[PDB]
RNA sequence: AACAUAAUUAAUUUCUAGACAUCCGUUUAUGAGAGGAGAUAAGUCGUAACAAGGUAAGCAUACUGGAAAGUGUGCUUGGAAUA
RNA sequence: AAAGGUUUGGUCCUGGCCUUAUAAUUAAUUAGAGGUAAAAUUACACAUGCAAACCUCCAUAGACCGGUGUAAAAUCCCUUAAACAUUUACUUAAAAUUUAAGGAGAGGGUAUCAAGCACAUUAAAAUAGCUUAAGACACCUUGCCUAGCCACACCCCCACGGGACUCAGCAGUGAUAAAUAUUAAGCAAUAAACGAAAGUUUGACUAAGUUAUACCUCUUAGGGUUGGUAAAUUUCGUGCCAGCCACCGCGGUCAUACGAUUAACCCAAACUAAUUAUCUUCGGCGUAAAACGUGUCAACUAUAAAUAAAUAAAUAGAAUUAAAAUCCAACUUAUAUGUGAAAAUUCAUUGUUAGGACCUAAACUCAAUAACGAAAGUAAUUCUAGUCAUUUAUAAUACACGACAGCUAAGACCCAAACUGGGAUUAGAUACCCCACUAUGCUUAGCCAUAAACCUAAAUAAUUAAUUAACAAAACUAUUUGCCAGAGAACUACUAGCCAUAGCUUAAAACUCAAAGGAC
């Protein structure tokens, strides 16, 4: 049995299910939660299956929580340009909480779809090369042309070994 | 352990795997110093043919010869190899027959 | 990491090292020492190619002629052998500055600045003058000079435009058609910001290398 | 130690010279001689433990003894407990 | 892992070892031919030949290619700036390739390497800081990041200098090693260098030679095995011998286990042996390895409530005393004492005292009680001081404690008692039993820091059903820390700390074994 509570969380299914990709702006999210009481119960609920989810899909951003420090629950996010964007997530589901973050510092699909055919634009199905970069290695493996010496033996008139062997003929 | 002990470790610790007679290599050659008798620990009863020899690495061995009947002499030349000879405690060298001095054991 | 330690003993053959270079300098005449007989440079035993041999023998060097000469020629036009028998038109330096080596027992080495008109065209600031060292200059008489510097250039034959090759004009002619462009228009490469000087063309002497000093 | 010549094309020269030698230490090998552990394995002297093992056993500690061990003090049951 | 063999008289549990799969190197035995890939003991010393030129002189190139794995925890990934020993463009910009200063995160081993010792900041030049159990520092080992990258280039990390003065370029040799390719051909292809160019050059490379190391196509057949795990034995010989086994094991006269035969089995141009590598923590901690002798304070990770205490033997101090001893005195038996029975011891004894002294030592009944305290521990009486609120769990390298025994100094001393002496017993009796008497148990100061310090149960908050390995003490979830990883060697060696000096805490390896261990 996997150790912990909701075990789930640490599988990397769970981790991808995340859905709020941070815009680079975006660089700290301070989150302020408290451990007792009833209107901060979503707040507890984000940071127990939330926050693994959004540090994974956003490593570079600075995730430090505070906790017991005010009266209700918040998080503040710390932008590039030096602005301060505070949400309130008192009386709020942990549901609640990830749409609105993503609706105001989350980037759109579109934008996403973008960037993933941008990363893979140097990858060309007809380049040869090693498995790990291309689909073939040689053209003696595309059929029609002519098969490796190995798997197949060469003509001999197609040999360097025959070839000089008539050369010193001639 | 708690996730936060196995965290804090890491994968267990692996004690290095130290080196046996031959010194993690297939063969050594060897120079036979002196023929003699070792008797196998009970419940066992023989006179088992070893021999002494100076390794290649300098250092001195009991291997074990197998096979019923061996020329080997004092000064000669064997290729030992790894494997103990169960009953006799502290032989972990044997030699090979068929190499150098020793030879093939004669067929009868 | 902390443990990459200081190298002081390689940094004090750097600085050694290139401090001797600048003491040791060798000069023209030592660089440019040629043995007639053999027709290999002492400093460093280097036989000089197969075709430069009848020139070596039979032609002079640029301050050879110039150390005869009062204010060592300054002023005075001289042209090459090699541009004299390989391009009709008028090719020749206009001398402006000369740097003869004093070391050389003969001021018969050294460097010199001038104008160039290299086929008849004439460029208009002065530079140093390249390939001082070889046996190829010609010093242009004072009565002669106004015959051999007449010029008349002769309208420019030379293609402006060309066609694009066979398949890069259909590539051009298939991405008109694409983009609504109808046109029977003929696609032309234009030759005239990219013409190629001669390959004999003098080359910066100022940007090109000079050989070291230490002996073969 | 870093200036001085030169200058009616302009350049020359300086742009240095000692001392970077020992180290204080730090590891490893050698081992006079003195010990330990284990196995070889027919023995010797006792019978300490396992039965209430014939004085229940053991723990810490002290002293004592051919040898296991013995005795004291507190603790444990992984002993017993009706006459 | 779809597992298997092996602890026992037997079963169950726990747990190690080994077997079955895969691949490389070497060795034994054995093999025809062809095609392909790869070639590898050694940063050891190198005989000879070659590996860099080109070209109208200047220049450019010889900084590459090729080689090795030297050094170094060395790096990976990423940011910034700047040039470039360049290219191709412009009089101003696109690249390729590098260098310098850095840092989100990641990055080998040993903690018996626990402290490093200037490792910081400010900018009147003062402040006293910086790194580190979230692993600094020290030491050891290793090429990694793999379309490739990094370091090295005879040695001295470097290379002015000095020295033991160059193949870690191709082929080749010496030595060494279990480890064994041609002192070969050609610049025709591609790549590089040079040239404006026709072209030239290249041990890069191409085409060959060598080799069962691998793959592929064919042809021949050899190699091992045959007790179980694990596919497969006939007869004889041997007789605990000769030999055999990876594990368990086999051989003392009918050996399916050895040797030779016979027949079968497996693989097959190979086959078997040795060596090496490939599999790697969500499991446990009453009785099997494992909860620390006890408590308190931090930082994290979790948790969520707002109390506690409220005269039964906590602890410390002072005072106090009932019973029984002891001493002294009076009287007094002739013996007293002691054992299963004796002996020695003793008559300086013995018994009585409603006689005196003593205040040493220890606290019956209550106690069939189950309180107090962190544990250790604490119960004769009285008085004084005194336990109490941190939400809760979680601490060491700090602090304060810690039975008994023991050490140090000065006292106490009724009784008990190691040791010692004397007496018995016994084959002996350095013991058990008897008698005597010390250290010691007591007080006051300090040390020592160990217990089967064991409820053999870490603490805390839940649950009692959607739950029998065995036994014990019903099962089980969550949180945090500690601890464990076959047995012995080993409460040991070395290291460090300590009032400890025949000490305590900390705590390995070689080597041996195939089990050890728990419950029934
Ligand atoms: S791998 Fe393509 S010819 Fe061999
Ligand atoms: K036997
Ligand atoms: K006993
Ligand atoms: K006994
Ligand atoms: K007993
Ligand atoms: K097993
Ligand atoms: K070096
Ligand atoms: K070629
Ligand atoms: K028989
Ligand atoms: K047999
Ligand atoms: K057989
Ligand atoms: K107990
Ligand atoms: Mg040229
Ligand atoms: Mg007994
Ligand atoms: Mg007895
Ligand atoms: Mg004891
Ligand atoms: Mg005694
Ligand atoms: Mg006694
Ligand atoms: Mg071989
Ligand atoms: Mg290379
Ligand atoms: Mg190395
Ligand atoms: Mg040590
Ligand atoms: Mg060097
Ligand atoms: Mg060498
Ligand atoms: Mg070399
Ligand atoms: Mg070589
Ligand atoms: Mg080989
Ligand atoms: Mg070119
Ligand atoms: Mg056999
Ligand atoms: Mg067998
Ligand atoms: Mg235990
Ligand atoms: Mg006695
Ligand atoms: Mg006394
Ligand atoms: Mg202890
Ligand atoms: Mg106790
Ligand atoms: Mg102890
Ligand atoms: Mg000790
Ligand atoms: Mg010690």
């Amino acid at each position: 049995p996997m150790k912990g509570r909701f075990p789930i969380r640490r599988t990397l299914q769970y981790l991808g299910r995340g859905d709020v990709v941070f815009k680079e702006s975006v660089k700290i999210m301070t989150v302020n939660y408290n451990t007792y009481g009833e209107l901060g119960e979503g707040a507890r609920k984000f940071v127990f299956f939330n926050i693994p989810q959004i540090q994974y899909k956003n490593p570079w951003v600075q995730i430090m929580m505070f906790k017991n420090m005010t009266p209700s629950p918040f998080l503040r996010f710390y932008l590039d340009s030096g602005e301060q964007v505070l949400v309130d997530v008192e009386t709020k589901s942990n549901k609640e909480i990830m749409e609105h973050i993503k609706k105001i510092l989350g980037k759109k699909e579109e934008t996403l779809r973008e960037e993933e055919l941008e990363k893979q634009q140097r990858f060309h199905p007809g380049n040869f090369g090693p498995r790990k970069y291309c689909l073939r290695e040689c053209m003696c493996e595309v059929e029609g042309q002519v098969p490796c010496p190995g798997l197949v033996p060469l003509p001999k008139e197609m040999t360097g070994k025959y070839k000089a062997a008539l050369k010193a003929s001639t | 352990a708690t996730l936060n002990q196995m965290h804090r470790l890491g994968p267990r610790k692996e004690p290095p795997k130290r080196l046996g007679p031959t010194e993690g290599r297939p063969q050594l050659k060897g120079v036979v110093l002196r023929t003699f008798i070792r008797k196998p620990k009970k419940p066992n009863s023989a006179n088992r043919k070893c021999c002494r020899v100076r390794l290649s690495t300098g250092k001195e061995a009991v291997c074990f010869i197998p096979g019923e009947g061996h020329t080997l002499q004092e000064h000669h030349v064997v290729l030992v190899e790894g494997g103990r000879t169960q009953d006799l405690p502290g032989v972990k060298l044997k030699v090979v027959r068929g190499k150098y001095d020793c030879g093939h054991v004669q067929k009868k | 990491r902390k443990k990459v330690r200081p190298r002081l003993i390689a940094e004090l053959a750097r600085r050694v090292r290139a401090l001797r270079e600048q003491r040791n300098q060798p000069r023209d005449s030592q660089l440019y020492a040629l043995d007639y007989e053999t027709l290999t440079r002492p400093h460093s035993g280097r036989r000089l190619p197969v075709r430069a041999w009848a020139d070596v023998r039979r032609e002079s060097r640029l301050l050879q002629l110039l150390a005869r000469l009062p204010l060592f020629g300054l002023g005075r036009l001289v042209t090459r052998k090699s541009w004299l028998w390989q391009h009709d038109e008028p090719c020749y330096w206009r001398l402006t500055r000369v740097r003869p080596d004093y070391t050389a027992q003969n001021l018969d080495h050294g460097r010199a600045w001038g104008i160039l008109t290299f086929k008849g065209k004439s460029e208009d600031t002065a530079r140093e003058i390249e390939q001082v060292m070889y046996h190829d200059w010609r010093l242009v008489p004072k009565h002669e000079e106004e015959a051999f510097t007449a010029f008349t250039a002769k309208p420019e034959d030379r293609l402006n435009s060309v066609p694009y090759p066979p398949l890069l004009r259909a590539m051009i002619l298939a991405e008109r058609q694409k983009n609504g462009d109808t046109s029977v228009q003929e696609p032309l490469l234009n030759l005239e910001r990219t013409r190629m000087r001669p390959w004999d063309y003098p080359a910066k002497q100022e940007t090109k290398g000079r050989a070291k000093g230490t002996p073969v």
